RNA sequence: ACUCUGGUUUCUCUUCAGAUCGCAUAAAUCUUUCGCCUUUUACUAAAGAUUUCCGUGGAGAGGAACAACUCUGAGUCUU
RNA sequence: AAGGUAAGUAU
């Protein structure tokens, strides 16, 4: 216990790693046999699972991983050099993929969860996807692979080539994402660890090879697992690991040496417990005591592999060579999270994760207490200590050094080591661990930094948390009674604070609404705001999905606006922009921020804009990676390009806000580029101001892009779901009902299990999965994931046509509706009034 | 018709005697969903069969897809063992029926007790 | 049991169905002497046991407690706490697979389960295949709101219509006011198994329902592996763990597809169970209504659901108790003997008692113009006059005891029937379905219990359940079915439900000492008894006892001042 | 490679029961909401609280089969 | 299961 405390203070003997992976794959289970490991008297029950980190009532019920769970405990090694280690526990879900992030953020370390038989799914592209981006460590874990033995019964042979395709598929999708070859995989450059935790298995190459040596002697467990995998057979009659087969029909060292024995050993627990299972049990050294052997063979199967593989060393070992401890993986961190830069001189002391330095705390996640009114912050610490009842400041995502309002001074309470169950209270925490701060709630909503108060003022924010996916789902949430209407606010404001990626938005008719990923999550979301936060009862409006506004074509005239002032006149045209240009600005593919002179170079060469044209960009919209580019092209002799430069900014503000508030049905606006034609500037420099010109930009900003022929655009979700091939029928029938379009229908090799991959309008996957699992019988199973905005078929503006209350409209009556009814749930006017 | 059922149910939501038998009015199972009428029964891997109902009549109420997907995955050296098998069981089954067939399709002499009381019991 | 009886109604196109009652009203029961105790029985139902595959089960299968003295596999003559082995096990397991269903995960149970009936029962709505209930809160007013801005249709955009099945698998998402709702397992991962079908084939084989792995080469696999055979070399004593040991057994795949087997068929051992609750059927109304089936059976599944639902909702933990045994402290007083019967004979002596007790309960009053046959029918001896008929009334609950009796005689004159010759083993248990299924034709116990209806209504929803299952195949309808569990049991659980109320009944009735608008007449006269009592009480009434009644008096004119609205004060 | 280690079954009694007592499931009474209503005795069907009943586990105690050797771990376990 | 007992003298 106490060792646990002392070992915080060495930098060097702690990872922090996040284990994700796809939904249901092993990752809580594992967490679960780890904790079985290092606790003695948690034991899961024969039947029920553990599930020690599925703490949430929710999570009981539900059986899916809901929130990130910490987990901080030390693992012995292979050697047995005791580490510290901070899982991070995330659900698999993908609608709660930003959980995963609010745990990516604090972590040096991914550890990718497969499941053996369903192999590389859906979340799993996402997640490796979206760690590489954020420069983390990358290690595999093949999980349930009784799988391969217990359900498919396949040959060791064919085990070894399932296992093989999974690493190999692994490597070629992280070849897409990262352009260093260190990244790559294989179970005996120790980065893949193969694992069963149900059955409570768990070895890498370098684990088994010790298990070998144990038993043999004078056997290098490393250089005997540098052999123990790949296209490497052994002679016997040599004694010696060939690159050719020995015989005709030799087995490679993997299967011969690590398969088959697990193959039979399985085999005789499963089938021969009383006939054989004591001989073999003599010849691997296990003794079970007769109690023992009147067990049924699944807690029997886990009770002799948790015998004869002891401790979860291999994944120790995996974590400690190819995740990077705090101290040395300090500065890609600081790098791609610190706003400031590594060059700072706050962010080269953050680079040395001195203990002494400094306090910097991260805070990626709000954890509620039992009675739901206090909330514990939780974060990981980068420089300096934290002690119990200390002054400290907490800033915000909005702070920077200039605007010292967003950073509220606030005593730090009770400081936790949080492990799952329960938590250990402590005094300080040095650099690198992770920390539930109490006190510090009140200034936080979503992401904060904490540091030091009266000194270090130079500190920056960390950057605001990146999440892999865009919440389009939209619900409508009111009170039962208006009288209770504050502590729903109130209530909503604690999800606020919960969810990540959850957006709480009052609208100009008063309805509140949420925003959430999928069907799931927004049910998590109501739950927990009914049940612990508000308590009060609640009305949710029908889910419906966020839309954008386009165009389709040049704006047919240049369309001018003049400001209140009478002296300042802007004209300006609307032109739709490139297929991917959107995408690439919106993947940061190129920056506002970018030198100029190659920031031109980009439209040249891929796009083959003008130089001087290009060099004309002004601003991305709404935001600075918006999907909208405004773009000048007054005539120089026409336009006093050093005068047009004082209201830039201002112009810049008003896109900014035009191309966020859109005039259809006040939403986003994407894939339009606006050309700046004609400026006319007071030369006054108190004529000119922005109160004035902003109001102007963005009614010409609305009158160009009402010009040009508008369209709504819907969000189309992927989805790609399991299903046994008979089933593959009914999964397109309705998906061709709910109007998507399957993309693909490829066998999982390994498996006879089908993957449909296709993609769905957003708003018509309401009960798409429940429509999928009833008519199947519950056979085929649907993760829906937002994927791109797509035109909704229709003209968005034809007033001739006329909308039927409860009735699904056609297609072409389909863009009109959806702007119509959104206007309705916005309290805006009837129809878009062009003159305004 | 089932397309104003849909409309129907949408505005729905928005807008002395003993009886031993149980009223038809009371079944639930009414849908006018496609979907939710005719669902996908469980195929079981064309190797699971539900309880109760007899296997034999079972296997030829299959949707056949996986005898195809057998039939063309098969290699002709796993094909002929799978042959024999499905000789061999039709054989026994054939004896089977063989031995247990009505007595319109036994002489009288050759007639066992079972049938002798079977004869006599119509 | 099950392929058997099928068997014996597939050739037996025509059935003798039992007739009941088996004897007449006014012959007396069969004695155990002269009829079936030197008799020897005909054949029962056994189905012919293979003696290669099914040789682990073959000695014991149909032995009454298998196994009870074998204290390798039963702790004892208790018979309590099996030990089997996997070949017996998956024996046994094969054997039942005509009862069992092959579902390897609960996927089946989608929205099917439990939980999403018990949500369905607290929002009001009901799957299509799932039961129907009353409203758990009537909430009328609130049912059908008012056009609000918030519920605005005119807002509302409809693609596909909210199902109930939506408002069910997401309960806090789509409805408002979700109480007492329940939350279902989102998704057990698809359990891909795949069981063999020729035993003469390897454990670990690579089926062709597997999609076939196809290894690429495409791109050349390059991985750190050192230079082959120059540098490592294993010492002589090093071999894989288990070289001796064979990678499957016989009992490999066996014991493999034990894992994926229903709850009691995937246990090596347990704890004996009663054959009460074993419930065989439960599994067939669980899952999914087959397909392409009539109404009647449809709602026969509802209904099973509902009752199934009801009993896992409405069921508290058992009370703690001291663990009093009944037959163990009769035999403790001089009044009780033990021995050993057959159980025709039990029957057939448990039936003469029950008519020697109603017999004596009928003539309670020495009136002897009501006779009980020995099919325990009322009748009376002649025209009896009105005065008579009067005189001769019994309550429901004599009635209810005749009616059980009834059912009682009906059984064991079934079984004297098989005993003695009269009928077939196979048409005993026809028989003993028949009974079991038509208990208000055959006793019309209903009339004198209507909650028992729900028993009757019951036996014949499974009947559909059964029959339906049964004539399935080239077997068509007909009375040939015995499959009896399912009536006998319930109507053994509505036994035990009953019992306390007719020995209470009767207890108090045989004795010797016989024993036998009040809410709002009740304060004001218990108010005026505690004063005038108190008065009363405090007077010194050795002298002044005239006074009481005058108390009294005072007591109802302030009451009627009060009611009055006068003034009321006595001087004195 | 050693000496001691003391059983299992079964019949009863007395208590405690959290736990699916029960991988099964009845009945009664009372209190509300209903549907029949025409008066109890039966009911329509949901809820809440109780009681009884059919069974159950743990522990302790007392007899019997048992007849006890030894299982078994404790250990210096021995070449 | 009932709410369907004529009462009265005489042995
Ligand atoms: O067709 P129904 O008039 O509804 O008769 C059915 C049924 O017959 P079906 O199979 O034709 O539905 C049974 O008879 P089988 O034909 O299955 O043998 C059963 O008869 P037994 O239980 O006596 O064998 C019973 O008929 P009944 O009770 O009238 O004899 C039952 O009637 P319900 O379905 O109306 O309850």
């Amino acid at each position: 216990m106490d060792f646990l405390a002392d070992l915080m203070d060495n930098s060097e003997l702690i990872r922090n790693v996040t284990l994700c992976g796809h939904l249901h794959h092993g990752k809580t289970c594992f967490v679960d046999c780890l904790i079985e490991q290092t606790h003695p008297e948690i034991r899961k029950r024969y039947d029920q699972d553990l599930c020690y980190t599925d703490i949430l009532f929710t999570e009981q019920e539900r059986g899916v991983g809901i929130k990130s769970t910490p987990v901080t405990v030390v693992l012995p090694d292979t050697k047995g050099k005791s580490y510290l280690f901070n899982i991070m526990d995330t659900p698999g879900h993908v609608n709660f993929s930003d959980e995963v992030t609010a745990g990516l953020r604090i972590s040096d370390g991914v550890v990718l969860f497969i499941d053996a038989a369903e192999g590389v799914m859906l979340n799993t592209e996402r997640l490796i996807k979206h760690a590489v981006q954020e420069r983390l460590a990358v290690t595999v874990c093949i999980n349930k692979i009784d799988r391969l033995i217990l359900e498919l019964k396949l040959p060791p042979t064919d085990a070894y080539y399932k296992l093989r395709h999974i690493v190999d598929e692994v490597n070629g999708l992280i070849s897409m994402y990262s352009t260093d070859e260190n990244l790559i995989l294989s179970p005996l450059l120790g980065n893949v660890c193969f694992s069963s935790s149900q059955y409570s298995i768990c070895f890498t190459l370098g684990s088994f090879a010790k298990i070998y040596a144990d038993t043999f002697g004078d056997i290098n467990y490393q250089e005997f697992a540098k052999r123990l995998w790949g296209d490497i057979y052994f002679n016997p009659k040599t004694r010696k690991f060939t690159k050719k087969a020995p015989t005709s029909s030799s087995q490679r060292s993997f299967v011969e040496f690590i398969l088959e024995p697990l193959y039979k050993i399985l085999a005789q627990v499963v089938g021969d417990v009383d006939t054989s299972l004591p001989r073999t049990l003599d010849e691997l050294g296990i003794h079970l005591t007769k109690e023992e052997l009147k067990l049924n063979i699944r807690p029997l199967l886990r009770l002799v592999c948790k015998k004869f593989f002891g401790e979860f060393t291999g994944f120790v070992d995996m974590c400690v060579q190819h995740i990077p401890s705090p101290k040395v993986g300090a500065k890609p961190k600081i790098e791609h999270t610190y706003t400031g830069g590594v060059d700072s001189d706050l962010g080269e002391a953050m680079s040395d994760c001195d203990p002494d330095g400094p306090l910097m705390c991260h805070t990626t996640k709000m954890y509620s207490t039992d009675d739901g009114v206090q909330f514990h912050a939780f974060g990981r610490v980068l420089s300096g200590t934290i002690h119990a009842g200390q002054p400290v400041k907490v800033l915000g995502e909005n702070y920077t050094l200039e605007d010292e309002e967003d950073s509220q001074i606030c005593t730090v309470g009770r400081l936790w080591i949080s492990v799952a169950r329960y938590h250990i209270e402590v005094n300080r925490v040095p650099a690198g661990n992770w920390v539930l701060i109490e006190g510090v709630d009140q200034p936080i909503v979503k992401t904060a930094t904490i540091t030091e108060p009266r000194g270090n003022e130079e500190a920056q924010i960390f950057r605001p948390l990146k999440f892999n996916t865009t919440s389009v789902i939209k619900i409508a949430v009111e009170p039962v009674n208006p009288s209770e209407l504050p502590k729903m606010l109130d209530g909503l404001r604690k999800v606020n604070k919960s969810y990540p990626s959850l957006t709480t938005k009052v609208e100009e008719s008063g309805e509140h609404v949420i925003l959430g990923t999928g069907e799931l999550y927004l049910d998590c979301v109501m739950h927990d705001l009914r049940k612990m936060y508000s308590e009060i009862d609640i009305k949710v409006a029908d889910p419906v999905v966020t839309f954008c506004e386009t165009v389709v074509e040049t704006s047919s005239l240049k369309c001018f606006a003049e400001t209140p002032n009478k002296k300042n006149k802007i004209t300006m045209i609307a032109e739709p922009l490139e297929k991917g240009l959107a995408e690439d600005i919106e993947n940061e593919v190129v920056q506002i921020t970018w030198n100029r002179k190659k920031l031109g170079e980009f439209f040249q060469t891929k796009y083959d804009w003008d130089l001087l044209a290009a060099r004309s960009i002004w601003a991305f919209g709404p935001d600075a990676t918006g999907p909208n580019i405004l773009v000048d092209d007054t005539l120089p002799s026409e336009v006093d390009k050093a005068l047009l430069g004082s209201v830039k900014d201002s112009i810049v503000q008003g896109f900014q806000w035009g191309t966020r508030e859109g005039p259809l049905c006040d939403e986003l606006i994407r894939n339009v580029k606006f050309k700046i034609l004609d400026a006319v500037v007071a030369q006054e420099p108190l004529h000119r101001g922005g109160g004035q010109i902003i109001p102007t930009a963005r009614r010409v900003v609305y009158s160009a892009f009402l010009m040009a022929t508008p369209r709504l655009m819907e969000p189309y979700y992927f989805v790609e779901v399991q299903a046994p091939a008979d089933c593959v029928s009914a999964v397109y029938t309705v998906l061709a009902r709910r109007r998507g379009h399957v993309t693909q229908d490829a066998p999982i090799p390994g498996s006879p299990l089908y993957t449909i991959k296709a993609f769905i309008p957003a708003i018509d996957s309401f009960g798409f999965e429940t429509d999928l699992r009833t008519h199947t019988q519950g056979q085929a199973f649907s993760l829906s994931v937002f994927h791109h905005w797509q035109i909704v078929p229709g003209d968005p503006l034809d007033k001739s046509i006329v909308i039927r209350p409860l009735e699904p409209q056609p297609a072409p009556h389909l863009a009109r509706e959806f702007m119509i009814k959104t206007r309705r749930r916005k309290g805006l006017s009837e129809d878009v009034s062009i003159s305004k | 018709k089932d397309k104003s059922k849909e409309l129907h149910a949408i505005k729905e939501r928005y807008l002395r005697k003993f009886v031993f038998e149980w009223d038809a009015s009371e079944d639930t199972s009414i849908d006018y969903n496609p979907l939710y009428k005719e669902r996908h029964q469980v195929q079981l891997l064309g190797r699971g069969f539900i309880a109760g109902i007899d296997l034999k009549q079972q296997k030829r109420e299959q949707s056949r897809f996986y005898g195809d997907l057998m039939e063309k995955r098969r290699t002709l050296e796993e094909k002929e063992q799978e042959e024999a098998r499905l000789r061999k069981l039709r054989k026994k089954e054939a004896k089977q029926r063989w031995d247990d067939r009505h007595w319109s399709q036994k002489k009288l002499d050759e007639m066992t007790d079972r049938d002798w009381r079977i004869f006599r019991e119509d | 049991m099950w392929i058997m009886m099928r068997r014996e109604k597939r050739d037996r196109r025509h059935f003798k169905r039992m007739r009941f009652p088996p004897f007449d009203d006014e012959e007396p029961p069969l004695d155990y002497a002269d009829n079936i105790l030197d008799v020897e029985p005909l054949e029962a139902i056994q189905l012919e046991l293979d003696p290669e595959e099914d040789a682990p089960v073959l000695d014991w299968f149909y032995d009454h407690q298998p196994l009870r003295d074998s204290r390798k596999y039963v702790n004892g003559s208790t018979y309590q706490r099996w030990q089997f082995t996997l070949p017996m096990m998956s024996t046994l397991y094969r054997l039942a697979n005509q009862l069992l269903t092959d579902l390897v995960d609960d996927n089946y149970f989608y929205l099917f389960d439990l939980k999403a009936f018990f949500t369905s029962k607290a929002l009001n709505m009901a799957i299509p295949g799932g039961p129907k209930f009353e409203p758990l809160v009537r909430d009328i007013n609130l049912q059908d709101e008012d056009w609000n801005e918030f519920n605005d249709i005119n807002k509302i955009i409809i693609r596909q219509p909210i199902r109930t099945e939506y408002k069910i698998a997401f309960p806090y998402l789509y409805n408002n006011l979700p109480h007492h709702v329940h939350l279902t397992w989102y998704h057990t991962p698809n359990v891909v198994f795949i069981k063999t079908e020729d035993p003469d084939l390897p454990a670990f084989y690579f089926d062709p329902l597997i999609n076939p792995i196809s290894h690429r080469h495409s791109v050349k696999s390059q991985e750190p592996l050192p230079d082959d055979d120059e540098e490592f070399e294993l010492p002589e004593f090093v071999e894989p763990f288990l070289k001796d040991t064979p990678l499957y057994t016989d009992n490999t795949a066996n014991g493999i597809a034990l894992l994926w087997a229903p709850r009691p068929f995937n246990l090596r051992s347990g704890r004996t169970r009663r054959a009460l609750d074993i419930p065989l059927v439960k599994n067939w109304y669980r899952e999914h209504c087959p397909a392409g089936q009539p109404v009647k059976v449809r709602v026969s599944y509802q209904k099973l659901l509902k009752y199934y639902v009801l009993n896992a909702l409405k069921h508290r933990p058992p009370k703690a108790q001291k663990k009093r045994y009944l037959f163990r402290s009769f035999k403790a007083t001089k009044f009780f003997q033990s021995t050993k019967l057959d159980w025709v004979e039990v029957g057939l002596q448990v039936c003469r008692q029950g008519y020697n007790m109603l017999n004596l309960l009928i003539h309670r009053k020495n009136l002897n113009y009501l006779h009980l046959d020995y099919n325990f029918n009322l009748k009376p001896v002649k025209t009896l006059t009105t005065k008579e008929r009067k005189k001769s009334r019994f309550g429901n609950a004599f009635h209810l005891c005749r009616e059980v009796l009834r059912l009682t005689k009906l059984v064991v004159d079934s079984h004297v029937q098989y005993r003695l010759g009269n009928v077939d083993a196979f048409q005993l248990a026809d028989g003993l379905q028949y009974i079991f299924a038509h208990v208000g034709q055959l006793t019309g116990m209903y009339r004198y219990k209507y909650k028992l209806m729900r028993q009757i209504r019951m036996c014949k929803d499974l009947k559909h359940l059964i029959y339906y299952r049964f004539n399935t195949g080239p077997v068509g309808k007909g009375p040939g079915c015995g499959f009896w569990a399912a009536g006998w049991r319930v109507w053994l659980f509505f036994m035990r439900g009953i019992t306390p109320l007719l020995e209470r009944w009767l207890g108090n009735l045989l004795a010797r000492q016989f024993e036998g608008q009040r809410v709002e007449s009740h304060f004001d006269l218990e108010l005026r008894a505690a004063v005038m009592h108190d008065i009363l009480d405090m007077m010194p009434e050795g002298i002044k006892q005239n006074k009481a009644r005058t108390i009294l008096q005072h007591l109802s004119e302030a009451w009627r001042c009060w009611k009055a609205n006068i003034p009321w004060k006595v001087p004195g």
